């Protein structure tokens, strides 16, 4: 689970360096790990393809 | 008065000539690093030219040592 | 200096000539197969390099590459735009959600 | 700094050498002989035992000992300059640590021979999640490679065409420091040695029917990028161009073993030409690149007694 | 608590603490603006509560600075060429100058003495919290290298203005038997062979604190000289190319304040980590810092 | 008539002269190793600078002694 | 008048030559390193005559200075 | 006091500009190797702070005899 | 003339020879990297030269001192 | 008549200016070498303080002759 | 006939052409060691080599033309 | 009374050029004796009286300094 | 000539003496590499005696000018 | 009338000075190469310390040129 | 004579002075590129000696000079 | 003596010190490299000695110069 939760957040800093956006801290969004892997994989597909 | 005054003209050559030579002694490696700099990229050119520009404050002073030179004589 | 290389090569023939496009002068020659083969080394021996364009503008019929570079060049300008508009919009609709 | 203290050290260890009969000598050996010759040798002094793996082992801490010192006991100039001497093993170990990386063996899996920086921040770089912060890791002030690599570094994350690349620009990051030095002959010699990859690379990919300007690299004097495709192709005639330069020798062969043999040549001869320098730094390169040629020359006869090599086998190996 | 006293004293120039005081204004809009401060080919990026402290330490600055330049009396330079502000008794147009400054013949033994003071001042108080910190630590060699140190310092200070001094040595000879007499105890209850290499380094970094006063006055002749060039290129040469010699005086003013008052502001820092870190040591293992739980939020 | 006043001029202008030269002659190897470190990233920009300005108290003591002659005369 | 005119064309050749001997020291360096870069690339050409001709503003104080005391003599 | 003052004014200014001379000069190597020791790494900046202010000693020594010869001046 | 005349020439002639001793300064390392470049390919023989040239001004300008010099004179 | 004390301070002011000059050209190389050694290793810093104190006693020996001097002035 | 100045000018002049050879030698020295090593590198570009080593004597000939003008403002 | 400084003059010129060389020696000296001190501890003596030995110009010119004040 | 000779001996002496340096100073790496050649190639020992005597004409032009001095003299 | 004994010291002085300046500047590579070679090997100290202390031949050809001052003096 | 003969004999010295750091400083390099030769190899000794020898022409110059100037002493 | 024998013993003591240190200056390359060529070999001890001792016939001259000038006095 610490290796799943440690790929999403690099899949996050990907996602967000492809975006060219900056990791800026903030209030976090609690959810389920499954859950927010599926909020991930659709947005970082399209921005991937993009 | 006719060897006064004579005197210290040569006093500001002294302390002008001098100037400008610790002036580009400085100069020298400081230009050549950043030619190599700007030779690495042309990224890096801002910071070389700030070093670069960064020796003459000491030909400033001398400069204005000279003209304190030139109201004494 | 390629045509001395061209009278190396099929003499009253080998037709090569440089027409426009003047950043390069596209000498193009044409002789054979196999002698053209072997005239074409020996111009790059002289020194010359063919037209190998990567992809299949470099891999397929001349006419049909010419086609396909002007229809990628009439339409890549338009597609590039939107594919910034809507990297910039999926941007600013899901920054957020991506930094919580 | 002082490149005459290090001089004289160097010159001790120019007296520590040994001479072309305890090789010639050495034609006829068998193991035991070469045993007990390596034992009157100052680099059996590391000589733990019998066997081939022991003798490699001894001949390693022999040059760690012997060679591993001219990294240290220097600071300044001359340290830039020398540290660009010692430098193939340094980036074959992090051509390894990118191979390991990018294939997924253990971090203990390459034997990682000894170098210019520390093992300890070799091991400390088999964990680092971005390349740049696994170069920040590996970034020493003076390693060439470590500006070479984040130079590289803004294309992916870990590419096998960046590891390419990479070498690609690490031969021209050490061209460019090899010109930015008040140095006579380490320049030539590093041009060289440039020339000569780019022939080796050459002659590697020759019939390959890839695109040589991205194969070929700039830095060199003694051949042409028209050269350079000349020798792409199959036109041995380019080989034979090499007239009044170092490449003398190298004419009317195709085949890359004894190509490379006498571009190893050429290197030593050019190598022996650093003897004339003894107050800059081509000195210690001369005996630096001596003691390589002992290395191989001793792996080689332990090749040749533990095999039981014919003297005509190895000939074309002690002829320079 | 000194160094923006030392700073205040190094430049005295009421205009540039003005242009000091617009610069942090501009800072504050950017600070209010709560944009993190991001400067391109600086690669200065920043959060706005350093910015912030930054500026409280400007204001802080600019507070004493603008009291020592009223000491020395001086705004935009020597204005009391155009609007006698400053008072001196060869040309009194207003308020008397505490320090006139231009003049060294009556000021610069007092600026030299003034900083020597605040130098040795500044070696008590570092050598002190060196052997009060050994004390604490129970460990005596350090405090009687501390008690040994100031105790030369004091013999050295005391032989200085003796024999190189003044005259009537009486008072002070039994000083500098005892200082010296204090120097070798401490040698031989220390046995370090910290020599009188080390003695000589402290007094080094003792006198190193006349640069203040230096700098001081190179900036003020630096900044007086422009003025009185830029003032009679004006007014008495002509006095119609005011704008143009005014506006070319203030530009190579801001140029030459560009050059040097970077610079200047850094000796101080410079002094004080040099002097009252290294007296006390704190160069010492460099601690372990408290390093929490993170939540980075 | 006296040209004490042209020598102690010809001796603070040698005194500026020498003072510039020494002190661009730390700034030349200074400038170089600072150079050569912003080339290596911009990490440490700030302390390169500061050990770049830190040669000035020479120059600025040069100065001062200078005044004092000036003072003196 | 006695040696006072020939002592300050002295102090302003000694000027003038001083800072030719500095104007020259830096560029020593400074053409070296951009004859580097350029035998490296000629697309640096420009950065390169600038850094060269960064050097020669002592050499315009050095004639200003000169024409200074020129004026003076 | 004549033409002596002039002559102590230029020896203590030959004095404190070739000390300056010598603190640049020892200044020099010794800041180019404590910046590479600080773009080693950050955390030996205090001992190359102490090997740079090490050398000042000289100038020091050598403001002191310039205020004892302008105490005799 | 008196004494003027050949104070003036000395003058003339320490500006001329400090002068020919700092363009021969820069052009030490100039030509050096000039033949370096020469060395590489004959390529570069129309920018060697203005390299080489650069270096000239200096020698022009000390030239125009002594003609001034010698108008005076 | 005076003309004495002045050469005499002239004198000493030559002596402690190149003595300084000695003891920062000693020093540089010293410094380098310990920081190189400080560098390298931490343990030895003292060891490198000693002998970078070493130089001293040309600084030692200059002011005594100065103080000799002094004393005769 | 100036009793000290005709002294005086020939020690401006001498100075100006000692100082001129040392720079014209200083910068020879780098120019020859250069031709010398890209002699023993090919003798084929001696002629550009040789225009090089010639090229620094210019200053000796404005020296000489000093120390002439000098010489005829004896 | 005009010789009475110039010998002074020129003693200080003595002991001052004298401290250069010295000085000039015992950079390289001192740099060879640090760097064997950064290899081991076991070349104290040694890379000591190595660099010992360029005080004798010091020495010299502290006898002449002597025997030039003795003069004075 | 009781006074003019002796200085311009001197001035011939000067010529000489810094004539013989700044041909020293050229023949010192010219005499270097040209023995590198050597011990490269016998086959070049002509042109490291031609490289080897273009040095001497420096010489030769301060020997007239000296000669040219005698002739004054 | 008594400028002979000042003067006669100060060339024995300068004569004094130089000859350990070059003497310094021979036994600073020459104890260089031998602590260097000593640091390889304790096994070459005497031959080592014999090629140093060569040097010294200079310096007491110094020192008696300097004690016939003296008996001049 | 007088003051002709002392000025004269401080020319002579001084070119001779110069003359000998210039031939050593063509020496030093000379005798180092023919030590590193002789320790390449025994058999290209005549040619280093040679390349030895060759320097001393302007010490032969300047005796030559000296010799003169002592004719005309 | 006045000012003809002192200035003389001056010209005579600049020559020795400035032909000390040339010679030094030669010796401190040849005797570097002659301790390399020690610390390679105790083979070529000769040699190198007898390049190590050819450099002092500059100091023999000049003593020879300094004795004919103490013959003059």
């Amino acid at each position: 689970e610490l290796r799943r939760w440690e790929a999403v957040s690099a899949g996050a800093e990907h996602t967000l360096s492809l975006l060219g956006l900056e990791a800026e801290p903030a209030r976090p969004f609690p959810e389920g790990l499954e859950a927010a892997e599926k909020a991930l994989s659709p947005i970082q597909a399209h921005a991937e393809g993009l | 008065g006719g060897l006064d005054r004579g005197l210290i003209a040569v006093g500001m050559g002294l302390a002008v000539g001098l100037a400008a030579l610790g002036t580009g002694v400085a100069q020298a490696r400081i230009g050549a690093a950043g030619v190599g700099a700007i030779a690495e990229d042309r990224s890096n050119f801002g910071t070389a030219l700030i070093f670069l520009l960064l020796p003459e404050t000491l030909v400033i002073f001398g400069l204005l040592i000279a003209f304190i030179l030139n109201g004494r004589l | 200096l390629v045509e001395e290389a061209l009278r190396k090569a099929l003499e009253d023939r080998y037709l090569l000539a440089h027409e426009a496009y003047a950043g390069g002068v596209a000498a193009l020659v044409v002789v054979h197969r196999k002698e053209v083969d072997q005239a074409k080394a020996a111009l790059s021996r002289a020194g010359v390099a063919e037209l190998r364009l990567p992809g299949a503008l470099g891999e397929l019929p001349l006419s049909e590459a010419a086609r396909r570079l002007k229809e990628r060049a009439e339409a890549a300008p338009r597609e590039l735009s939107e594919v910034r508009q809507h990297l910039a919009k999926l941007a600013r609709e899901s920054a957020s959600t991506l930094q919580s | 700094d002082d490149f005459a203290y290090l001089n004289a050290r160097v010159r001790v260890r120019r007296g520590t050498l040994l001479k072309e009969s305890f090789f010639q000598e050495a034609l006829d050996l068998s193991f035991a002989d070469f045993l007990r010759l390596l034992s009157e040798t100052v680099y059996g002094g590391e000589l733990a035992g019998q066997g081939l793996p022991d003798v490699d082992r001894a001949v390693l801490r022999t040059q760690a000992k012997l060679v591993g010192d001219l990294p240290r006991l220097v600071t300044g100039e001359a340290r830039e300059a020398v540290r660009l001497l010692l430098l193939r093993n340094d980036l074959h170990n992090l051509q390894a640590l990118l191979r390991a990386k990018a294939t997924g063996r253990p971090f203990e899996e390459v034997l990682l021979l000894p170098g210019t920086l520390r093992e300890e921040v070799w091991r400390q770089a088999y964990e680092a999640q971005d390349p740049a912060g696994m170069a920040q890791v590996l970034a020493v002030p003076g390693h060439p490679l470590a500006r070479a690599l984040r130079a590289v570094l803004r294309e992916t994350q870990d590419l096998a065409r960046v590891e390419a690349l990479l070498a690609k620009r690490f031969f021209e990051d050490v061209a460019k420091a090899a010109k930015g030095l008040d140095q006579p002959a380490l320049r030539d010699y590093l041009a060289l040695e440039v020339d000569a990859e780019n022939l080796r690379t050459a002659f590697k990919l020759q019939g390959s029917g890839l695109a040589p300007d991205a194969f070929f690299l700039k830095g060199g004097r003694f051949v042409d990028r028209v050269r350079f495709a000349r020798l792409m192709e199959g036109d041995y005639a380019v080989l034979d161009e090499l007239s009044g330069t170092p490449f003398s020798g190298l004419s009317g062969v195709r085949d890359l073993k004894a190509l490379e043999r006498g571009l190893r040549c050429v290197l030593l001869k050019e190598a022996k030409k650093g003897v004339q320098d003894p107050l800059g730094v081509g000195l210690v390169l001369a005996y630096v690149k001596e003691r390589e040629w002992e290395a191989v020359r001793l792996r080689l006869l332990a090749r040749r007694a533990y095999f039981g090599l014919p003297r005509a086998q190895v000939e074309e190996e002690v002829v320079c | 608590v000194f160094f923006p006293f030392w700073f205040g004293m190094i430049v005295g120039d009421i205009g540039y603490a003005l242009l000091f005081y617009l610069v942090g204004r501009w800072l504050s809009g950017y600070v209010k603006r709560n944009e993190p401060l991001v400067i391109d080919l600086f690669a200065l990026k920043l959060k706005p509560q350093v910015i912030g402290k930054l500026v409280h330490i400007l204001n802080w600055m600019v507070f004493w600075t603008v009291v020592w330049g009223v000491i020395y009396g001086e705004f935009f330079g020597t204005f009391l060429e155009h609007l006698g502000v400053f008072g001196t008794p060869e040309h009194p147009g207003l308020i008397p100058i505490l320090i006139h400054r231009i003049d060294t013949a009556k000021t610069a033994n007092l600026l030299i003495l003034l900083s020597v003071a605040f130098g040795v001042v500044l070696v008590f108080f570092g050598l002190a919290l060196r052997a009060y910190l050994g004390l604490k630590h129970r460990h005596m060699a350090h405090f009687w290298e501390g008690v040994g140190y100031l105790g030369g310092l004091v013999g050295v200070l005391a032989l200085a203005a003796s024999y190189l001094g003044n005259l009537q040595a009486g008072w002070l000879q039994g000083l500098m038997y005892l200082g010296f007499g204090v120097f070798l105890l401490a040698v031989l209850m220390s046995r370090i062979w910290l020599m009188i290499p080390e003695i000589f380094t402290q007094a080094g970094h003792i006198l190193s604190h006349i640069r203040i006063y230096a700098v001081g006055a190179a900036g003020g002749i630096l900044a007086g000289l422009l003025t009185d060039v830029g003032f009679a290129l004006a007014e008495r040469l002509g006095l119609l190319g005011v704008l143009l010699g005014l506006l070319v005086a203030g530009v190579l003013h801001l140029l030459i304040l560009l050059l040097t008052t970077l610079g200047h502001m850094l000796q101080p820092i410079r002094l004080l980590w040099v002097e009252f870190f290294t007296k006390f040591g704190f160069y010492e293992e460099n601690g372990r810092p408290y390093r929490p739980f993170k939540s980075v939020r």
